[PDB]
């Protein structure tokens, strides 16, 4: 991943 | 019914003429010229 | 006068053809412009013309052009014939339907005609070598139609396939499990025997043996070319026990649906490693029976060997071949089926393999090429058929197929044919009474 | 002296017995004369 | 040794003869200035067949150029091989025919023919013994169709025992550039039958067809078609000029091909034609010449021989060849498909083998075929003529030149007799 | 002056000429090569492994009983089936290829019974030294110069 | 062999296409007045895909522009076009351009989904040329409105295009704010980024490689059912000006900047959704072992977020020519069931388009 807030 | 030809052989159909270096149709033949094989006249 | 006709269909066919014909012009002294500076062993792969030029006995056919224009514009433009570089006009799109019914139909006539003109000039032609893949559209559709259009013409002649089998864990496309089953259903009734070799297994071989990190396709294609040159070493160079192309059928396949043997090349080693260990006959053939040196990722510890065939090549005498095969036989780890107590075939050539300048392999003295027909291939077919059972279970990707000349009933009949093969492969594994 | 496979190669091309290795060789008669063993 | 007098009538005939003389001077080793620069001593003994001898060791062609305008003679005097011709052999009119056969045959193509007759008698008498004449023209024009047949109708009555040969460019079905074309096509075969011994039908569509499917030229010119028919023209008199194992001049073929004096319509072809990319790569063997010399696509006439049947077949070969594998192959082609040859004659094929190939070629072969398939060529010109003759379209141009209506019907009757006679062998 | 020197180039393949084209600050020759250039081996290396004859290691003198490796000192079956006089009484290929002094060679040639003269012996010795790279003559070499 | 006819529709489609032609004339090496400048022989090899020549070698693109128009000609490559293609009779010029072609492969469309031009005129253009030529692929690059007009175009788009991408300009702003550190992101830089990722899927057409894949191979390799063709683009090697030389340009870093979420070009979190299929076309000199390993290691460890009933979700294609400056680059296209998160936001804001959107959302929902 890299997520959204991260 | 005939001996099958290539997909790029010259036909009567009006195609668009391109340059010699862009590979569109009959470029493999067009980049070369007609050349003589032997210059020695055979004896009898 | 032992002739061979090589047909490379698909992009996987033509890159392998580039590597193979580079090795072939390296074996003899054929220059890229076709000249022979040393002006007999070359005529198997090189037809001689009247102007001192040696054209190859190769047919390159692909439906998209690009990889064939690379041959027409690369370093080998004046070696290959312009007319046997057959090109399509657009792509087969990883689809069996487009390669077998719509687009391959218009162009099967030209390749058949050119194959006939190639074979008309031959005198003692041995057979055909098909180079194709399983996961492609033109590598699987056009090849499977080529096989059934070549069986009717020539018939009693050897039809041998060198196939890029789909990989166990890794893959390239999505629709590959469709048009691999659907071309191996049509292959079984028109192919004499089909050697298949993986790609991830060659990756592990390059990582673990030549100590090479990050190999490109040139390495895999060069090892495949080494196998392909070693398998036709008998026609060109004279040895002790020559094994021509007809011997592969009568010695490998016992039943006409069990014509899938493996392939392996033993002395895969670098220049640094080869100086540090001796290459005797007693250990080079022992590397062949290792599960990790096989060029197809399958495990023979639960697979019974059924027909074995090495082609030795180089400074080899028959005595240590006997002394190594004998001590290979007595070990309980490798298991042969009861009804094949012979189970072996030995061929010996007198010409050592050459080395490629700038290549990866090392110039050695002896090499082998072992073609193993095992029951362990049925493990690959089981996991490959499971993909078709899962994807077709709710009609995935079928709409691209039936709209190009395919029918919905061809999935079920090929599924049941592969089920028939997956019940046939165990009757050769039982112990007789 | 010519190998049989070479003979078939030369038969595939239309050589009119003057380029063929059947009827022509590069060795002269002196090469045949001194070709003994004792 | 027997010399041949070449006559060029019309614009198409003039261009086609310019290219014929270019290939002749190429294969005989003559520069555009007229001197001799060839290396062999075997190119110079039989140069009297086509070239006269002038002072200073220079040669002049035995050609007559004829047109009703000086338009193309200035273009042929400024070509690559223009100055080699003789200035006195240029006989030209002032007013053009305008694609009208009647004024090219009767009114303005009839007073110029005396000068042409004078020049033909001038150079045909200087030679010791004469074989005959070659005529190059197009039937669809007005100069080479009217004057090109008046020359035929005046040569035969002076030299009846000599060979009259024509290389006629008959109109093509699709690529037709003239509206009045079927009229002049019809009116010329009227006197092209009872007034000549050999006629080769070369179509422009078939030549474009050869240039497309064989030579793979995407932009052919008229020069390439002229080169093809010039190579054909040079391949039928090769045994007169060069020695060989089995020689055959045009009288040989006239005896050996036509069975009857009215059936003398042939179709030509040239065997070793290959594409530019596959020129170095093709083995030049006698089976290779035999396979494609009998091919339907290597036809200079626009009629498929598989529709018809072959009466007699010629084959003139060039090079150092073995004549077991010409007899074997030319019996094999007769025995494979025996339904394409008439069975009331034992063999059909005449073999002639010369020794010298054309320059730059290892082997060569020229094809002359007498077929019953050529009757399709006169079944289309006839239909167009009778389609245009009912509505009296484009007729007043002819009737104002002294032509009546009934010569058209008599010519149509003779052409129907030609078609019906060729029908009976099918 | 000379406004054009070499700049006249053929664009495609035809016979008509065009000027030379310029390119500032966008040349991509270094980065537009292809994979197919890797397959460019066009027509030095040591060979790795043991030979079966194994003729590059030194010969043993007293052969062990446990030794299996060949050296080429063991003849073929032509030697062990039909030995020569040399083989059938003891002398082999080795003693014919052993360097001998001129005293040894002189006694050799006298004991055989050919009685060469002094100048003739010098000529024979010179020829036999001539056929070697350094001059170490052997009895095989002496027989070879004595044959003609 | 495989020619592409380019269609610009609407207002923003004109800018997106014009700067696509910026890029395509840039790395083909084409002088703005029309001519070609000469270094290599791989540039002028496959120009028939996007260009047809006039007399003298002046290459004009196969593009017809329909809507602003005067601002395009005032741009850098604004004079590359033929003036007769300024259509503002579109059917006539596109059928003339298709007739002059050798054998057409498909059509390229650049337009928007939030106005009366891309949604109104352009979707009718698609409906006309699909009916005229039903045996080709309709590539439509569509700019969608932000989830945080559109309904009237998607319900007729689903029947026609079979190959479309959502742009989601707020995700482009997210790129230029987060992963690029650019203080003043022009609209030009945003649609330069979308032009760079849109020329990244037509690389196998124009340059040779080691694994070629045209637009039709992608069409068969990422469409399992004939309506699910809504994709989610990406473009990996994008780094800040202050992080230029701090990058090891390798396959691992390219894979990570593929399968990250901020690099992607939709305003949707892919965790509610699942990737039905993935295509990562690679450009440059990649060893195929590394691409091979990192195109399945993501599947092996991130298995709770890949779909079942497909044994291999990914598709790999490799060319040999990278873009300018960079040496290794690659482009993402992928089908995910997180696309419907945008459409659930659109549907909350005549009746048949609403019903079609609901049925499409429910169709994307049941496979997840
Ligand atoms: N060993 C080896 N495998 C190759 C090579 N080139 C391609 N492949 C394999 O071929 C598979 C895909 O080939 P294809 O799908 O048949 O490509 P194609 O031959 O153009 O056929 P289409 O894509 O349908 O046009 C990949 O999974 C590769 O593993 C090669 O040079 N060497
Ligand atoms: N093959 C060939 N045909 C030609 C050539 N020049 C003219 N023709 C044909 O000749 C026809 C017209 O001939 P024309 O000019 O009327 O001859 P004219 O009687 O002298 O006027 C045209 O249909 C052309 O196809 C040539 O160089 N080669
Ligand atoms: N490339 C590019 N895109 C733009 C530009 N201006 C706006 N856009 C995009 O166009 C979208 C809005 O266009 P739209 O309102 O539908 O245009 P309309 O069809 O004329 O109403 C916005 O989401 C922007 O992403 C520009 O200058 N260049
Ligand atoms: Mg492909």
């Amino acid at each position: 991943m890299a997520k959204r807030f991260g | 019914a005939v001996s099958p030809q290539s997909s790029s052989t010259p036909s009567w159909k009006i195609e668009t003429k391109y340059s010699t270096r862009v590979l569109t149709g009959n470029w493999t033949e067009e980049r070369r010229k007609f050349i003589k094989a032997t210059e020695k006249t055979p004896q009898t | 006068m032992r002739e061979c006709i090589s047909i490379h269909v698909g992009q996987a066919g033509v890159q392998i053809g580039n590597a193979c014909w580079e090795l072939y012009c390296l074996e003899h002294g054929i220059q890229p412009d076709g000249q022979m500076p040393s002006d007999d062993s070359f005529n198997t792969f090189f037809s001689e013309t009247g102007a001192g030029k040696h054209v190859p006995r190769a047919v390159f056919v692909d439906l998209e052009p690009t990889v064939v224009d690379e041959v027409r514009t690369g370093t080998y433009r004046q070696l290959f014939h312009p007319e046997q570089l057959i090109t399509g006009k657009e792509d087969a799109a990883n689809n069996y339907a487009r390669g077998h019914y719509t687009i391959g139909k218009e162009i099967v006539d030209l390749v058949l005609d050119r194959i006939r003109k190639l074979a008309d000039l031959c005198t003692g032609l041995q057979g055909f070598l098909i180079f194709h893949s399983f996961g492609g559209g033109t590598g699987s559709g056009f090849a499977s139609l080529l096989m059934e259009r070549l069986s009717v013409d020539y018939g009693k002649k050897s039809k041998l396939e060198f196939a890029i089998y789909p990989a166990p864990q890794v893959s390239t496309a999505v629709v590959e499990p469709y048009n691999s089953i659907l071309t191996t259903h049509t292959t079984l009734e028109h192919s004499d025997c089909a050697f298949m070799v993986d790609n991830e297994a060659i990756y592990d071989i390059c990582r673990r043996n030549l100590d090479i990190e990050r190999p490109t396709y040139t390495n895999l294609n060069r090892l495949i070319g080494q196998i392909v040159s070693s398998i036709t070493a008998s026609l060109r160079f004279d040895g002790a026990l020559n094994v021509d192309l007809t011997e592969f059928q009568t010695n490998l396949v016992p039943y006409p649906r069990i014509h899938f043997p493996l392939a392996t090349y033993a002395p895969v080693i670098s220049a640094e490693k080869a100086y540090h260990e001796q290459l005797s006959v007693a250990e080079i053939t022992n590397a062949c029976f290792e599960p990790a040196n096989q060029m197809v990722k399958c495990d023979p510890r639960h697979g019974k060997y059924m027909a074995c065939c090495m082609l030795y090549r180089g400074d080899v005498v028959p005595k240590d071949v006997n002394a190594a095969i004998a001590t290979i036989k007595t070990k309980r780890t490798i298991q042969f089926v009861d009804w094949c107590p012979t189970g072996f075939k030995v061929g010996i050539n007198y010409q050592p393999p050459t080395v490629v300048p700038g290549g990866d392999l090392a110039k050695v003295q002896r090499a082998v090429c072992m073609l193993s027909n095992t029951t362990a291939i049925a493990e690959a077919w089981a996991r490959l058929d499971h993909k078709l059972d899962l994807m077709y279970a709710k009609r995935a990707f079928v709409h691209w197929y039936v709209g190009e000349g395919m029918e919905e009933g061809e999935f079920s009949e090929a599924r049941e044919d592969l089920a028939a093969l997956e019940k046939d492969y165990e009757e050769v594994g039982v112990d007789s009474v | 002296l010519p190998s049989l496979r070479r003979m078939d190669m030369d038969s595939v091309k239309a050589c009119l017995s003057d380029e063929h290795c059947q009827s022509t060789t590069y060795c002269r008669k002196d090469d045949f004369d001194n070709a003994y063993f004792t | 040794m027997r010399e041949i007098v070449h006559l060029q009538a019309g614009q198409c005939g003039n261009q086609i003869g310019a290219k014929f003389w270019e290939v002749i001077s190429d294969e005989h080793g003559i520069d555009p200035t007229g001197t001799y620069h060839g290396d062999s001593d075997l190119q110079l003994e039989r140069i009297n067949v086509y070239y006269n001898e002038a002072t200073g060791g220079k040669y002049v062609p035995r050609a007559v150029l004829v047109d009703l305008e000086p338009g193309t003679m200035d273009s042929v005097r400024s070509g690559p091989f223009g100055q080699i011709f003789r200035p006195d052999n240029f006989v030209f009119g002032q007013s053009g025919a305008g694609n009208n056969w009647a004024k090219g045959h009767y009114t303005e193509g009839a007073e110029l023919v005396d000068s042409v007759l004078d020049v033909v008698r001038k150079e045909a008498e200087s030679c010791d013994c004469l074989q005959g004449f070659q005529l190059t023209h197009s039937l669809g024009g007005g100069t080479g169709s009217g004057m090109g047949t008046l020359l035929i109708s005046k040569i035969r009555e002076e030299y009846p025992d000599r060979i009259m040969n024509t290389f006629s460019v008959v109109p093509s079905p699709k690529v037709s550039d003239t509206v009045v074309e079927p009229y002049n096509a019809t009116l010329s075969v009227h006197q092209l039958v009872e007034n000549t011994d050999e006629t080769y039908c070369i179509d422009n569509e078939a030549l474009y067809d050869i240039c497309f499917r064989t030579l793979k030229l995407t932009t052919p010119t008229y020069g390439d078609l002229n080169h093809l028919v010039s190579a054909t023209m040079s391949g039928v008199t090769t045994c007169l000029r060069f020695p060989g194992q089995l020689n055959a001049d045009l009288r040989k073929l006239a005896v050996n091909m036509v069975p009857f004096p009215r059936l003398h319509f042939f179709m030509p072809g040239f065997a070793p034609l290959t594409s530019r990319g596959s020129q170095q790569y093709r083995a030049l063997t006698v089976p290779e010449l035999t396979q494609q010399m009998f091919d339907a696509k290597n036809m200079m006439a626009a009629c498929d021989p598989r529709h018809g049947r072959y009466l007699t077949v010629a084959a003139v070969f060039r090079g150092r060849m073995s004549m077991k594998e010409v007899d074997e192959q030319m019996l094999n082609v007769q025995n494979k498909n025996s339904s394409y040859f008439v069975e009331w004659i034992p063999n059909n094929v005449k073999t002639a083998v010369c020794d010298i190939p054309p320059r730059g070629l290892k082997m060569s072969a020229t094809f002359i075929g007498n077929s019953t398939a050529i009757q399709e060529l006169f079944k289309r010109i006839s239909e167009q003529f009778t389609a245009m003759f009912r509505r009296k379209a484009f007729l007043h141009w002819y009737t104002g030149e002294g032509m009546d209506e009934m010569e058209f019907t008599e010519a149509e009757s003779n052409m129907n007799d030609l078609v019906s006679e060729y029908q009976q062998y099918q | 002056l000379k406004p054009e020197d070499i700049v006249l180039k053929e664009p495609g393949s035809s016979e008509k000429t065009l000027r030379t084209l310029l390119r500032p600050s966008d040349k991509v020759s270094n980065h537009y090569k292809t994979t197919s250039s890797e397959i460019s081996a066009v027509v030095c290396y040591p060979t790795y492994g043991v030979p079966t004859i194994r003729s590059d290691i030194p010969a043993p003198l007293i052969r062990r009983v446990s030794d299996r490796t060949s050296y080429g000192e063991e003849g073929n079956a032509y030697s062990l089936l039909h030995p020569t006089i040399f083989a059938q009484k003891g002398v082999f290929e080795r003693d014919f290829f052993k360097t001998r002094s001129k005293q040894e060679i002189s006694e050799i040639l006298c004991n055989i019974g050919v009685k060469l003269s002094e100048d003739e012996f010098e000529n024979v010795w010179n020829l036999a030294s001539k056929k070697h790279h350094r001059g170490e003559v052997c009895v095989e070499n002496i027989r070879s110069v004595l044959d003609e």
